[PDB]
DNA sequence: TCTAATGCGAGCACTGCAGTGCTCGCATTAGATTTT
């Protein structure tokens, strides 16, 4: 049908068409599914989308959209089962959501009342019927019948209320045979289900002039000139004996000897296949074509049947033609048989021009075809189609009149928003420019887990202070209690109460609890050693909050008020004066790679540090020097040792693994303020050590205050050069690969950017893995 | 002619026969001949249907049938009067020659009623099947979580990465999937615990798993000593070390002893090279220590016995999964490919209280002999099925198997070559009271330098625990090719040192162009230059496939490689699905944008952002609508959108009435996306990708799923988890198989094997069962368990065996020339590493050094060095080594807008402007009825409807009567009733129809004039069927061109003949009185057209004329003439 | 996730306060990467 539709060949098919794709058949099936699987939203919208439940007289256009929006909702909120049966922006939305379900639930709901109550068949078959009439299926059907006609499709319009009878006769026969027989949906539905599969459409009546496409068995023909035979494949043409029915080929063959004749069926058919292919081969008066495909629908190999071989025996010197969608594989003659229609001519010419640029010498028939299509009225389209010849995925720079009004007066920057840009300018445009949002689901994603920890930790503080208590004053007994209660208060209010949705999630609950309990104990141990005392916590930076946003002025009327959060800022007094460091809770392992920092991929810590330092003066009336930046790893560990350990040593190994990673200051005291337990050797709280002489180890992640004030400046210039390019309207596409990794990992916008390496002009901008020092001196050289 | 070995395989009989067929043994030809004889022989032939032939593909089976057919013809021409031979030719289609699965299917279909299987059952593809596994699993896990059993949580906390439970459910699958490789899964599952039942009182040297611990220590200790002895030859302290080692070697048996010893005791060129050898000792011993001896044999035991409770929980879980899974399939009447084998085995075995069931007996009777190809890849379930359809004990019996262990490369699918190998060692070269075995050494299809190079390397490599098979004579390949003597046939090794693949791909690319430009003519045939298709590049994996292809096509011939995935990251597929996503739910900002920016619409970045401006808060979808509504028509971007929004709403409605596959095709032909995609580079593969999406939609409609939404998730699943032109063919060594080439490049030989399988906290094994780490969730401590370590050592040397065979099929797939291309860092040093290994005589390299191998080079290199100590270096194998340092117009621009400026310029013009002359008649129905499915022209259920009839049904009833009323005379009210009742009796009238008839209105007619006339007449007939051919126009004015005749068919109610002429009669149940004077005109025009066709039919066909026509009306009993 | 695999810092032996190799130990850091 598809092929001939394109090639404009009129035809007639013997077989009939299933009704399983018809709205009426679907609507019915999905409906029973709705009340069996207990209102799985998938099934509910499966019914609503046959739009037989649609409100009367209300414009479809809207209705659909409302239905779709409701679908999104049910998906993100995991609405199912009883949930159905149970100021400017939200009113519009929430009420539309209550209106939509208001015309959906009642009909489908009332039905289940009827069904479950009804015992016998007739009353169940009937409860179903009403469900159709009360929803005015006939009316809406008839309406749809029209639209089909007005669009030139009568055949389709005929199948509508033709489908109506099929379902009824099914019910009639049902209530006829087993009407007064008791039964419930389980089997009742099964029989309806088998009824639908059997439903058929009236055979499409023959037309005066048609190609006759039919089978090789009982199909009949007369006065046929040319006959094509399809599927001459082995295992197909001389059809392998079909294994079906209650009686085996053996049984039947036996019965024969008892003076009982049945239908052939087994081995006799295989004898009769030759007679049937005989009639087929002798069917045409003028021409006979016998064809077979080499490959499979999926690609598996297919051989010709024994028939082709014997044909080659009666006609040994007969050549056999080739059927291919690759015209270049045939002579100019055959290539002229592809120009049968505008559409197909185009589809082929486009592919010819392609393969041509590839240095292959093509046939001039396609040049003719080209010029012809180039001289018409729909030239425009063909032109489009042929633009494919040279299609490099191109990003036209934004303009000033757009970037301005789009991005806005002030570019209210985020450290994350800047990282996303320098990660790939296009991703920025999609997220902050076009404001594209993914479809929300009821799955608890990895990130949102983090937001839990924070608020839990933040919550623990509040109660500690309220009991005038501190982490170090905590006990292993208390750590547990305090932690658990925290998640109690939180859990229900997290991610559409998914933690309360199913059982696996309420186990994930105490799972998250046991983690916090550990982290709570680790912090205690970190407080009893650390000489650093927290100053500000969850420091509001930018916008409305404790600190002023940091601003950026650059040429071209640029304004950048960037806002952000500060997990934790800690102070410690030394002989060198005030010391400030920053800590940020983290799920994964490693915190800071200077290599990432150079390209502006990780600016989080370094930017946070500056403010604390800079504003220190004014803020707390004293000048601070950077102690460093730290990442705390939140998790419940699994140590792996070949050495047998006692509970004593186990707590040690568990403790060591929370060893913070980051960037430090390279002097003896700063280390000792961070770990006061450390005299000599390595520290288990921080990544640093001490030789006997008092100097620290080369393994230490520490650096001079110079290097710190080096990076900080680098982060500035990044916000500047990357801050202007935005205002310049740069939306280009340039993913990076470093080190051997890419930004396209989970990137959602991949389908929009449509990045293709093979296609030239689209490249991965490489970044090189660098010894911390190797990017260090690079920065030094910049200014 | 044949070899004696082939002749043996052909003629032998009376017992099971194992045929070890080397590469290019011509096993197929021999397999055919053997069957040809038993079927076509003077003595006493047998029919084909009495044979069972299993192959590994339906194509090879089909291939088998063709070659069987030919020989039959040939044998026939000589015995033209053979009734038996002709008949066999007819049995080939009824014969059993297929994959074992294909056989199992035939069995299930026939004996389905013996087990619980729904006939007409469907076989689900490995995809939907897995998707059902995921479902039942989630249900299972949910039930357990809710049940809150203690044991369950202990298992979860232990095996899943806390913060999510995903990890537990693939362990369950992994375990389940493994069990199915066993003839009795459940039993094998419950067999898990038997390992973990142990006490501190237990002997570890006894239990099963220690076997591999034993052999592991043997190697390492010996490897240490042997590694030291050379340091002594280099010429002190090495004697302290050595003596200490010897002390350990003495106690290799005692494990408890080793725990006491092992842990506790333990020229600048050759001088600094002798120090590392001593470190080899240290490194080897340190590992030996860490593995087994960081903990006491007693603590290892306690650690084990502690996990027993967990293991039991785990098992019972998998068992609950298996049950639920099977039950889920049953509901939907489906089976997997595993079910196919297991249900078949179930049918074949009927045990009471283990018996070869009466189904089995039937097949044993039916098949006089069974032939199995590629036997080295057989599993346990298949084998048990084979042994079951084969009749007789091994000493006798009809089992005939062929294959080569050396070519068994599928163990990751759980194939068991040991099954083949165990029989080979159990069988004798003669047939005496045992299974007869035969070897096929001669390789007829490959050149000498090949067999010699291959025989040369694997003689030093394949053997002992690495090869699992002794490489000797009767195993070594033997020359059978008639190749003419020529040079440059030497095997080459190109040693080079991301860009790794680049430098690797060029080296390949180069010698290729050397070959092409240079002569090198491939081969009573004749020489042939290289057609690019006769050369091939074989890789172990396909991460480099895409990169290689690129530059290889950068210069000269392009590259073809059969790609598997990367399909969902393919731009077209992304865009296509994006469109379907918008059709399903237009409210998706990303999927919508992805379309608008795609060539389908082609919106600019300024155009896209322009859209958002209209509405910033709302979803992108309506931000697009908001642009349309208020937008101006002359706007380009507006067009792009409006056109698209037009298609969208069309597609939206289309999918409603159609299937997913159909909608896809419609979208393809509306957007011309598939056509467009064919016009950009690689557009051939792109189009394919675009049409497999359509094919997968097709495969999707036959599943237990329906709708566009489910289809999307379906594809979403595949994403998340599993996923005649002359060119250089790039393919995996695994896909090489029976294929063959003149030239073979095998690259990546300088890359590590994939050992990622031996790392995780658990391992599954055939013999040993389940193994895992000791894990304590409360203490947060874990460490490898002894069985675990044992299972790794075993699995590593089995995995390594596999690679040596993979490398063995690679080299054997070549006929003329070989290219071996590896990569490393430092040239010389590795050659020194190799020198170190290549010293020991006896050919077969040190069993331990082969063990340490990681990369294919580690196999070739050392085996290659010693070559170029007598026969080894004089062996007739040739090599060529290369040390590489690795570093060393208008038409378009016309097309860009307009047209260029042919031979066919005239024809192309007319064919595109052509039209079908008879077109306007192609849509017109041939037959058209007037009142069979071949012609053309709100019902409520009978149980809910009224009791009575409708105006239509009443009319039909009244009509029938009139046609059955006797026209002999004028009937009375009574005589009319009699007729009505007779009809009822004879069932031409329903009980209702009867009661609904008004007798008077029927009798009235015969009192009218027309009535009286009808009665009195020469001739009369009623219910007269007719078909009248008319020009199409005569009915359809609309179309004006085509005058082909169509058939108008109907029935003339009544025709009667008088001395005047022929008259027409029709009875109509039309409603009149509710006078008739005013109704007459209207009625006249209602049936005006119909009646003329009636008379037309009569006048034209009968060639007589109809004078006047009467119509009777039951309402009032009127009459009118036309 | 997960083996190799270098670093760095001292402790010890090997020889002549004291130096030099050697070795061990502890950690972070790469560097990796399937077949149908
Ligand atoms: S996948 Fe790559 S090209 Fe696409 S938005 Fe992400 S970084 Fe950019």
């Amino acid at each position: 049908k598809e092929v001939f539709a394109d090639y404009e060949i009129p035809y007639f098919i013997d077989g009939k068409a299933s009704m399983l794709n018809h709205p009426l058949i679907e609507f019915i099936r999905s409906s029973l599914d709705v009340l069996k699987g207990n209102w799985r939203y998938e099934a509910v919208f499966r019914c609503v989308k046959t739009e037989l439940l649609f409100p009367l007289n209300e414009p479809k256009a809207k209705v659909r959209e409302q239905v779709d929006q409701l679908e999104n909702y049910c998906i993100a909120y995991g609405i199912k089962g009883d949930r159905w049966t149970k100021t400017d922006q939200e009113i519009e939305m929430e009420n539309m959501l209550n209106d939509t379900r208001d015309w959906i639930v009642p009909p489908l709901f009332q039905l289940q009342k009827r069904m479950k109550k009804a015992k016998t068949v007739q009353e169940k078959a009937e409860a179903l019927y009403r469900y159709l009439e009360e929803t005015d299926v006939p009316l809406k059907l008839d309406q749809e019948r029209q639209r089909a006609e007005d669009d030139g499709r009568i055949i389709e319009a005929q199948q509508h209320q033709q489908a109506w009878d099929a379902v009824i006769q099914l019910l009639e026969e049902f209530v006829e045979m087993m009407g007064d027989d008791e039964i419930s949906l389980d089997l009742f539905q099964q029989m309806i289900e088998a009824g639908a599969e059997s439903l058929t459409f009236s055979l499409i009546p023959p037309a005066l002039d048609q190609v006759f496409v039919g089978n090789m068995d009982l199909s009949r023909m007369y006065g046929t000139s040319c006959t094509f035979v399809l599927g001459a494949n082995d295992g197909v043409l001389p059809a392998r004996p079909d294994e079906n029915g209650v009686l085996s080929d053996d049984d039947r063959e036996w019965l024969k000897t008892i003076g009982v004749e049945l239908s052939s069926g087994g081995r006799e058919r295989l004898l009769d296949e030759h007679f049937l292919i005989y009639m087929a081969f002798s069917s045409p008066s003028d021409r006979l074509y016998v064809s077979y495909p080499i490959a499979d629908a999926e690609g598996k190999t297919l051989l010709p049947s024994m028939i082709v071989k014997r044909l080659e025996e009666l006609f040994p010197h007969h050549k056999e033609r080739l059927l291919t969608n690759e015209p270049e594989q045939v002579s100019d003659e055959e290539q002229l048989m592809y120009v049968v229609n505008k559409s197909v001519a185009q589809s082929f010419t486009a592919s010819q021009l392609r393969l041509w640029t590839r240095e292959y010498d093509i046939s001039d028939v396609w040049w003719s075809t080209y010029n012809v299509l180039m001289s018409e009225q729909d030239r425009l389209q063909s032109k489009k189609l042929f633009s494919s010849l040279f299609f490099r995925n191109e990003v036209k720079q934004l303009e000033r009149s757009v970037s301005r009004q789009l991005y806005g007066e002030r570019i209210q920057g985020s450290v994350s928003r800047m990282e996303t840009f320098n990660a790939c300018p296009f991703s920025h445009f999609a997220s902050h420019g076009l404001h594209l949002k993914e479809r929300q689901f009821f799955k608890l994603e990895a990130p949102d887990i983090g937001q839990l920890f924070h608020s839990s930790l933040k919550l623990i503080s509040d109660r500690l202070r309220d009991e005038k208590l501190d982490w170090r004053d905590l006990t292993k007994e208390q750590c547990e209690l305090f932690s658990y209660d925290a998640v109690e208060r939180l859990a229900p209010k997290l991610q559409k109460e998914i933690l309360l949705s199913s059982n696996r999630h309420y186990y994930v609950k105490e799972k998250l609890q046991k983690i916090v309990t550990r982290v709570s104990g680790i912090l205690s141990e970190h407080a009893k050693a650390s000489g650093f005392v927290p100053i500000g916590l969850e420091l509001g930076f930018g916008g409305k909050g404790p600190l002023p946003p940091l601003t950026f002025q650059l040429k071209n009327g640029c304004t950048m008020e960037l806002v952000g959060r500060i997990d934790r800022v800690d102070k410690a007094e030394s002989s060198k004066g005030l010391l400030l460091r920053i800590v940020a809770y983290k799920s994964s392992d490693k915190g800071l790679d200077l290599a990432e920092v150079y390209y502006g991929l990780a600016l989080q810590m370094l930017t946070y540090l500056d403010l604390s330092i800079t504003h220190s003066a004014d803020w707390l009336g004293m000048r601070a020097t950077p102690a460093g930046v730290l990442y705390f790893h939140i998790h419940d560990p699994m140590i792996q040792s070949n050495l047998p350990l006692g509970l004593d040593e186990i707590e040690q190994e568990i403790f060591k693994k929370f060893k913070m990673k980051g960037l430090l200051l390279g002097d003896q005291e700063v280390v000792r303020l961070m770990d006061t337990t450390l005299q000599e050797g390595r520290s288990n709280i921080i990544n640093a050590g001490l030789k006997k002489d008092g100097s620290l180890r080369s393994d230490s992640a520490a650096v001079g205050e110079k290097e710190f004030d080096l990076l900080t400046k680098h982060v500035r210039r990044t916000f500047q050069e990357a801050g202007e390019q935005i205002t310049d309207g740069r939306v280009s596409i340039e993913p990076y690969k470093m080190k051997n990794k890419t930004p396209c990992t989970y990137c959602a916008f991949k389908s929009v950017c449509q990045f293709d390496e093979s296609l030239e002009e689209n490249e991965y901008r490489p970044l090189k893995a660098e010894k911390d020092k190797t990017i260090l001196e690079w920065i030094k050289k910049e200014a | 002619t044949w070899t004696d070995d082939q002749w043996n395989a052909i003629v032998s009989t009376g017992q099971d026969i194992l045929v070890a067929a080397a590469a290019g043994s011509g096993k197929t030809a021999v397999l055919v001949e053997r069957m040809i004889r038993k079927i076509t022989a003077e003595e006493n032939p047998i029919d084909v249907d009495r044979l069972l032939v299993v192959t590994f593909t339906n194509a090879s089976a089909a291939e088998m049938k063709h070659r069987i057919a030919e020989a039959l013809e040939k044998e026939l021409v000589q015995r033209p009067g053979s009734l038996h031979i002709r008949r066999q030719l007819s049995l080939l289609n009824r014969a059993s020659i297929s994959t074992l699965h294909s056989f199992c299917l035939q069995v299930l279909k026939k004996y389905y009623y013996l087990i619980d299987l729904d006939p007409g059952f469907r076989i689900a593809d490995q995809t939907e099947g897995e998707l059902i596994g995921d479902e039942v699993l989630d249900e299972l896990f949910e039930d357990e979580y809710a049940k809150g059993e203690k044991a369950f949580f202990e298992l979860v906390d232990r095996y899943t990465t806390d913060r999510h439970d995903l990890d537990l459910q693939f362990l369950v699958k992994q375990v389940y999937e493994y069990s199915r490789s066993h003839p009795n899964p459940e039993a094998w599952l419950e067999s898990f615990v038997h390992l973990y039942d142990v006490s501190e009182k237990s002997a570890i040297e006894e239990l099963p798993f220690y076997q591999y611990v034993k052999e592991d220590i043997a190697m390492v200790l010996n490897g240490a000593k042997e590694k030291l002895l050379r340091a002594l030859e280099l010429t002190d302290n090495f004697l302290d070390d050595l003596a200490q080692i010897d002390e350990l070697i003495q106690h290799q048996d005692d494990f408890s002893e080793l725990y006491k010893r092992v842990p506790a005791v333990s020229d600048p060129a050759l001088l600094d090279e002798a120090t590392d050898l001593r470190n080899g000792a240290k490194k080897l011993l340190e590992k030996l220590k860490t593995d087994y001896f960081t903990r006491s044999p007693e603590q290892h035991l306690k650690s084990l016995a502690e996990m027993k409770p967990v293991i039991e929980t785990l098992v019972q879980l998998v068992i609950s999964y298996g049950k639920r899974f099977e039950a889920a399939k049953q509901e939907k009447s489906i089976i997997d490919f595993s079910d196919l084998e297991h249900y078949c085995l179930a049918i074949l075995t009927a045990e009471n209280d283990r018996e070869p069931s009466e189904a089995a007996r039937f097949y044993q009777e039916q098949f006089h002999e069974v032939l199995v190809d590629e036997y080295q890849d057989t599993n346990l379930v298949q084998e048990s099925i084979l042994q079951l359809v084969t009749s007789g004990p091994e000493e006798t019996g009809n089992l005939f198997m062929v294959g080569d262990v050396k070519q068994s490369i599928y163990r990751f699918r759980l194939a068991e070559p040991l099954l083949f190998l165990s029989k080979y060692k159990r069988f004798t070269e003669s047939g005496e009271g045992t299974g007869r075995k035969i070897d096929l050494n001669k390789n007829f299809r490959s050149r000498a330098d090949i067999l010699d190079s291959t025989n040369f390397l694997f003689k030093q490599l394949m053997g002992g625990k690495i090869g699992e098979v002794d490489y000797d004579e009767q195993a070594e390949l033997k020359l059978g090719a008639a190749y003419p003597d020529n040079d440059e046939t030497e095997t080459e090794l190109l040693l080079i040192d991301l860009e790794t693949v680049q430098f690797e791909a060029k080296a390949i690319a180069k010698e290729i162009r050397k070959l092409i430009s240079s002569p090198f003519k491939v081969y009573k045939k004749t020489h042939r230059n290289i057609q690019y298709r006769d050369i091939v590049i074989l890789l172990r994996s396909m991460p480099w496939a895409p990169q290689i292809m690129e530059e290889l096509r950068a210069q000269g011939i392009p590259v073809y490689a059969n790609l598997t995935s990367g399909y969902f990251e393919a731009v077209e597929v992304a865009v296509a699905l994006s469109v379907l996503k918008v059709i399903d739910n237009p409210y998706q900002d990303i999927p919508l944008a992805s379309v608008l920016r795609s060539p389908i619409v082609g919106a600019d970045e300024n155009e896209l952002s322009l859209i958002r401006l209209e509405n910033k808060k709302a979803p992108y979808y309506e931000a697009m609508k908001d642009y349309l509504a208020a937008g101006d028509r002359s706007d380009e971007l507006y067009q792009k959108l409006n056109t698209f929004y037009g298609h969208l709403q069309k597609w939206r409605a289309f999918s409603k009435n159609h299937s997913v596959s159909e909608l896809i095709w419609e979208v393809y032909r509306d957007t011309k996306y598939m056509d467009y995609v064919g016009g950009m580079p690689g557009g051939k593969q792109r189009q394919a990708n675009l049409r497999v999406l359509y094919d997968r939609a097709r495969q999707y409609e036959s599943t237990a799923f329906r709708g566009l939404f489910r289809f999307l998730r379906f594809i979403e699943r595949m994403q998340e988890r599993g996923d005649q032109e002359d060119v250089v063919r790039l393919m995996t060594i695994h896909s090489s198989k029976g294929l063959e080439f003149p030239v073979v490049f095998v690259a990546g030989l300088g890359r590590n094997f994939n050992m990622m399988d031996l790392n995780k906290s658990y391992l599954l094994d055939k013999e040993l069962g389940f193994g895992t780490k000791y894990i304590h969730p409360q203490l947060r401590i874990s460490y490898p368990t002894l069985p675990l370590i044992a299972m790794k050592k075993k699995m590593r040397r089995e995995l390594l065996s596999e690679e040596l065979r993979v490398l063995y099929v690679a080299l054997t797939r070549a006929k003329e020339k070989l290219f071996l291309i590896g990569s490393c860092k430092d040239h010389q040093k590795q050659l020194a590493k190799w020198q170190a290994s290549a010293s020991q005589t006896d050919w077969l390299l040190p069993e331990f050094d082969r063990y340490q191998a990681r990369t294919y080079l580690d196999f070739i290199g050392p085996a290659l060095a010693r070559h170029r100590h007598a026969d080894i270096s004089g062996h007739p194998a040739r090599f060529a080594v290369q040390m590489i340092h690795s570093y060393d117009s208008e038409r378009l621009e016309a097309i860009r807008r307009g047209e260029p400026v042919f031979a066919f310029d005239e024809k192309a013009r007319e064919q595109l402007s052509w039209t079908y002359p008879h077109q306007e008649v192609t849509q017109i129905r041939t037959k058209q009825s007037v009142s069979d499915e071949y012609s053309g022209r709100y019902r409520r259920p009978a149980f809910m409807m009224k009791k009575g009839l409708t105006a239509a049904e009443k009319g039909t009833a009244m009509h029938t009567v009139m046609q059955h009323i006797p026209l002999s005379h004028v009937p009375s009210i009574e005589e009319a009733e009699q007729t009505v009742h007779r009809l009822y009796e004879k069932e031409l009238l329903t009980e209702e129809q009867k009661d609904a008839i008004d007798i008077e209105e029927i009798v009235q007619f015969f009192h009218t004039e027309i009535g009286g006339q009808l009665i009195g007449a020469k001739w009369k007939d009623r219910e007269i069927p007719f078909s009248l051919a008319l020009p199409a126009k005569e009915i359809y004015p609309d179309a004006h061109e085509a005058d082909e005749p169509l058939l108008v068919q109907g029935i003339i109610d009544c025709l009667y003949e008088t001395e005047d002429g022929l008259y027409l009669l029709a009875y109509k149940s039309d409603r009149i009185e509710g006078g008739f004077e005013g109704a007459a005109p209207i009625l006249k025009k209602r049936y005006e057209t119909q009646i003329q066709l009636y008379t037309k039919a009569v006048e034209q066909i009968a060639k007589t004329k109809v004078k006047g026509c009467a119509l009777y009306f039951f309402d009032g009993g009127h009459i009118l003439t036309l």
